[PDB]
Order: structure tokens, then C-alpha cells, then sequence
């Protein structure tokens, strides 16, 4: 029954892929430390 | 008089609080211009002599000459330069009114 074995494999193969493809740790490390610095004084007149 | 040249000045204190440095290093020139124009009135006062009449009375034989300048002394009175800039700067001052106004608006939101 090689096809059948064939197609087994693969399918699960794929599977095992598709498995890993959502295996990850979503890491919210974004620091928010540039808006210490984006504000921007108001430009007086010289 | 002396008032508004020798005696008076606006408070800096204050004006140092709020200039970002470097972003604002033209108020060390502005400390320090003004300054010049402090400087200057350090000197410069209204009378900076008064003429003691009776002491060129007693040093000249004939008194008229004395009396006749003092009465062309006292007979003319230099009144207070024109200003030209003062329309300039209320412009200035309601276009940074406008400016401050916007960036309230965008500091609220």
C-alpha cells in the first residue's frame, strides 16, 4: 500500500508543519520609551 | 524721571523655566541684548547737570547773557521719541497668540 502510505506521510507531514507554523511565543516587549522624546516644545519668535 | 529706563525690568525668573536649552539659546542673547539696553541706561538719565545760574551770574560782569539762556533752556522741552514698532509687535504678538492657541488645541487632543 505504498500510495496510500505516501499520502499518509505527507498529509501528516504537512500537518506536523502546519503544528509548528503556530508554535511561537508572542513577545509584547514594544517599549514605549520614544514618546519620551516625540512631544515636541512650541517654537517661540527671535 | 528714570523710571522706565533705570528703575524697572521684567522678570526673567520665570522665563528661564520653560526654554529647552539648546532649543532656545537665542534667550542667552535675549538676557544679555537687553542687557546692552540696560546697559546704556545705566547712563543716559533726564538731567544730567543742572546749570547753576548764579555761579556764571557771579563769573560774568554782565548777567543778561546767563538769564537769556536760562530762559532758552527752560523755553524748550524734548518730548518722548516716535515709535514705529509698536504695530510690528502686536502683529507679532496675535500671530503667537494664534500659533499658541493651535498648540494647545493639539495639546489637548
Amino acid at each position: 500500500p505504498w500510495i496510500m502510505v505516501f499520502l499518509v506521510s505527507m498529509a501528516l507531514l504537512w500537518a506536523i508543519m502546519t503544528m509548528v507554523f503556530f508554535l511561537y511565543q508572542p513577545r509584547s516587549v514594544s517599549s514605549a520609551k520614544g514618546f519620551s522624546d516625540r512631544t515636541v516644545y512650541l517654537n517661540w519668535k527671535w | 524721571a528714570s523710571k522706565r529706563i533705570a528703575r524697572s525690568s521684567i522678570d526673567w525668573a520665570k522665563m528661564a523655566e520653560s526654554v529647552p536649552e539648546s532649543q532656545k539659546a537665542m534667550y542667552n542673547q535675549f538676557k544679555a541684548k537687553s542687557d546692552g539696553y540696560i546697559r546704556k541706561a545705566l547712563s543716559y538719565p533726564e538731567q544730567p547737570s543742572p546749570i547753576n545760574w548764579e555761579h556764571y551770574r557771579k563769573s560774568l560782569t554782565n548777567p543778561a547773557m546767563v538769564d537769556a539762556f536760562k530762559k532758552q533752556y527752560e523755553a524748550l522741552k524734548v518730548p518722548y521719541p516716535e515709535d514705529k514698532v509698536s504695530s510690528q509687535i502686536d502683529a507679532q504678538e496675535a500671530e503667537a497668540k494664534k500659533e499658541i492657541t493651535k498648540f494647545i488645541q493639539e495639546s489637548r487632543g
